[PDB]
């Protein structure tokens, strides 16, 4: 033998008060299927994983300040050259990562995306440079 | 301009409690609070939900630190459980 | 007069004991309240708690026996659009007050019942009020989301003023971003950018 | 005033723990990993989706055993030995586990995730393969961890 | 208490009781996760009841008047 | 009101044997405290004592209903870099009070075991606050020496002016070095020059 | 040039009340009033007849909110029905 | 410019008092401690850990003096052990 549910609308109230949910809750969900502003991958604008043995190595980083600095340190962290090419702004591009161990393309990940349109990101790992690129 | 926070905040994101304070007793959570003056400032990890806070911080280790005024019940997120605390004072 | 005392004396135990029926009938309910009262993902973009648009159609004033006003519609911006930190709940606005009261014949016993129930639909009201105020509220912000789609309000316009490295060596903030609402949700009255309903 | 108890005793646990190991439902408890290890003939029938009517009274003391914790996520999961396809046996085990799941937030828990998967043997539990729901493979395992 | 698993043996601050075979049900000190839902106060969840009154009324610290517990 | 000065018999006598229980708690793990808040090795290469930071990431200021301010992190200098001549040990910051307090029906009994609990946890709370200044006190310093690495902060600046025999015929001090700080360690605004924490 | 409404009409198109009021029973049908300052207001969603009302609006649902002098009984109709509603205060 | 010491280090350095002072006793080491003007002085060949010193001075066979605040326990080093001294006054 089996048992009714225990919070369950068994009441003439209760369950008016809970289809009323049910109506309220899946239209907050069309309501945010319509205001909802994507990117689609095709066009998404952020850097990929650049898939390159000395990028897949294993790292943990502390920070908050501008952005140059640490792609400087994660150049010569992952043995790789460090272009940049822009001028940079008086007030600087202010960037934090504080991860105690993720994968260090992920962080030129990370680095992309809170730069965002200040400034972004290329890797070319034939070349083995990162460079910082400003706009 | 407004002010940045209160300067205050890097110590209740400490445990110890502002210079010159009432303690207030915490019931039903993992929180503390001390009271000023009429604002109270909780050191917690817990998330407060409904009565509002002014200003808050953050530590490294995710534990935050909320001025907000005195209001006798917190309402905190656990893990995703809606949760009571309880100040008296 | 002890009859009247009786029934003053029933008056408050049926307050507080239909507070505390209606307190726990409200927490068996408090997840489908958080459904029904969601605040938290009617916020704007910056935050911003939506201001109450009020709604009346179909309005007359008559004011004096010479003159009458109609209009038909009426949108009035009630409690404005302001940056919240954390959501409201529905626990600010339907949450009654329960304290345990401990203050103490035949004509005590029926008007403390009659006490009793006037206890009881007095917090009846004092909870359809409360009901009343959370509606107005909600669905106020609901009627900017319609008028927001529907072009009769302006959407905020923040403002950040982004900042460096902030203050002086005794004290820094590293990425200092001042928010500011410039223009305020605002209904436009040029009428001619406004919007219609139509659906299928 | 503050509780005491949240709901729940101690004895009420044990005792409820030694009568599910008593009738076979083999209870671990690693930690506060909890593993309660559900054999298939004692719930199902053999090779369906579909629960006998008295296996909710071993849902029961399952639900009312999950009542004594706090939790966060209960994770139900359930496999079974080999019937036509690894296809069709993790469809049957994935409706298996989402049955399961129905009824134990039809039923009382307070866990805030309920995770249901199920797999195709990929994972059993013994080298020896006698039958159908019969097999000590042929389970369902409920695994959570007790919250503070 | 911790009953028939064994006795307390310890009070985990920031948990339970802990019984010396498992962790207990039963708290150990205030700041626990107890599963408070249903408060008990004057003008609770508005702010607290503003104490320099002294009237017929109850005034919350938010303005309000509370008038189910006045 | 008999229950109530049980109650306040209880909670002295609570409070100084928590107090007494913990000291040689603390006592026992001497050595491991001496371990754990070393001080001594903190120090700078001066004798001087370094001063506290206080991070705070991720800070919100809700200033108004127009307007926030956000900072990503805060440094904060508290109680300055200064020269220390014996480095700080746990027990100026952990020794709770002993004093043996000599000031002496079935209510008081019941209530002297909750003053007898209300006087061990307040106990607690005092111990609570003990630790919680030592480890403000002491990972204040060790993010100095974060941030000392992390070039966010100057060292401190000392000067030794050196002075040769020094005063009159009735005293003389023979090798006469007077060492100031010049300047004080101190938050650099000036943030292209910082580092950053990468490991591997 | 007339007054437009009383905008406080808006507050009673909701149930809640105008602030500093006070409240009055209504008996014998679907109605609520209030007393604001020597005037009435109702919200209903009957139709007000004899004593006649100052202002009015309406709600998207049919419910009416009316600002009229304090006459203690009321006159609706319901469905057709003339119907009485009888106020205290 | 600084001042040198206190030059009354030097009677500390030997057993002497200071003149106008007054004796604390000292349990639990070999030191002597006088107090002269709510500054205690401190003749030992302990190495004082905890409260402090604002002077010293040492003489040739290890000696030293101290002149700190009134502090009614002293923690010193012996022989690498961490060590109590307890003074009255």
């Amino acid at each position: 033998f089996k048992k009714p549910p225990i919070n369950n609308p068994s009441d003439d109230a209760t369950i008016k008060l809970a289809e009323a949910a049910v109506s309220v809750s899946d239209s907050m969900l069309e309501m945010a299927k319509v205001e909802k502003v994507i990117t689609p991958p095709s066009k998404d604008n952020t850097l990929t994983i650049p898939n390159a043995y000395n990028l897949q190595a294993r790292a943990s980083v502390d920070w908050s300040g501008p952005i140059e600095e640490l792609t400087a340190r994660i150049a010569k962290a992952a043995h790789f050259r460090f272009r940049v090419l822009g001028k940079s702004p008086s007030v600087p591009v202010l960037i934090s990562i504080s991860t105690k161990d993720e994968s260090l393309a992920e962080i030129l990940r990370d680095i992309d995306y809170q730069a965002g349109k200040k400034a972004s990101i290329h890797v070319y790992p034939n070349s083995q440079v990162v460079e910082l690129r400003y706009a | 301009i407004p002010p940045s926070a209160n300067d205050l905040l890097l110590h209740v994101l400490e445990g110890v409690p502002p210079p010159g304070s009432r303690r207030l007793v915490v019931s039903g959570g993992d929180a503390r609070a001390w009271l000023s003056n009429e604002k109270m400032y909780v050191r917690t990890n817990l998330t407060i939900l409904s009565p509002g806070w002014l200003a808050s911080m953050t530590s490294a280790d995710g534990t935050h630190a909320y001025e907000m005024q005195k209001s006798p019940v917190l309402l905190v997120s656990w893990h995703g459980k809606v949760m009571q605390l309880k100040v008296e004072g | 007069a002890l009859k009247e005392t009786a029934l003053s004396v029933g008056a408050q135990a049926g307050l507080a004991w239909r507070a505390k029926i209606i307190d726990e009938q409200l927490n068996k309910q408090a997840r489908n309240l958080d459904a029904i009262y969601d605040f938290n993902s009617l916020v704007l973009e910056h935050n911003i708690l939506p201001p109450v648009l009020l709604e009346g159609r179909n309005t007359l004033n008559l004011a004096d026996a010479q003159s009458i006003r109609i209009s038909d519609r009426t949108y009035k911006v009630a409690k404005q659009a302001h940056f919240i930190t954390t959501p409201p709940t529905w626990r600010q606005y339907l949450w009654m007050d329960y304290v345990k009261p401990e203050a103490p014949k035949e004509i005590w016993c029926i008007y403390t019942e009659r006490g009793w129930k006037n206890g009881i639909d007095q917090a009846n009201t004092i909870l359809e009020e409360n009901i009343a105020r959370i509606k107005e509220d909600f669905g106020g912000m609901i009627l900017y989301r319609k008028l927001l789609a529907m072009n009769m309000v302006s959407p905020p316009y923040v403002s950040h003023t982004d900042l460096g490295v902030t203050g002086d060596g005794s004290e820094i903030h590293i990425d200092d971003r001042v928010l500011r609402i410039t223009a305020l949700p605002e209904l436009n009255v040029n009428s001619a950018e406004w919007r219609a309903a139509v659906a299928k | 005033l503050p509780c005491r108890v949240d709901g729940a005793c101690d004895a009420t646990i044990i005792k409820m723990m030694t009568d599910l190991n008593k009738k076979g439902i083999k209870v671990a408890s690693v930690g506060q990993n909890y593993l309660i290890s559900i054999p298939a003939s004692a719930l199902f029938a053999d090779q369906s989706p579909r629960l006998n009517w008295a296996s909710y009274s071993l849902l029961n003391e399952i639900a009312a055993f999950l009542k004594q914790f706090r939790k966060i996520a209960i994770t139900v999961t359930s496999y079974s030995s080999k019937y036509v396809s690894v296809k069709r046996e993790r469809a049957l085990t994935l409706a298996r586990s989402r049955v399961v799941s129905e009824y134990l937030w039809s039923q009382g828990v307070d866990s805030r995730i309920i995770f249901t998967q199920g797999l195709g043997s990929d994972k059993p539990i013994t080298s020896y393969t006698l039958g159908g729901d019969r097999s000590p493979n042929a389970r369902v395992e409920i695994t959570f961890r007790r919250a503070v | 208490a911790a009953a028939a698993a064994a006795a307390a043996a310890a009070a985990a601050a920031a948990a339970a009781a802990a019984a010396a075979a498992a962790a207990a049900a039963a708290a150990a000190a205030a700041a626990a996760a107890a599963a408070a839902a249903a408060a008990a106060a004057a003008a609770a969840a508005a702010a607290a009841a503003a104490a320099a009154a002294a009237a017929a009324a109850a005034a919350a610290a938010a303005a309000a008047a509370a008038a189910a517990a006045a």
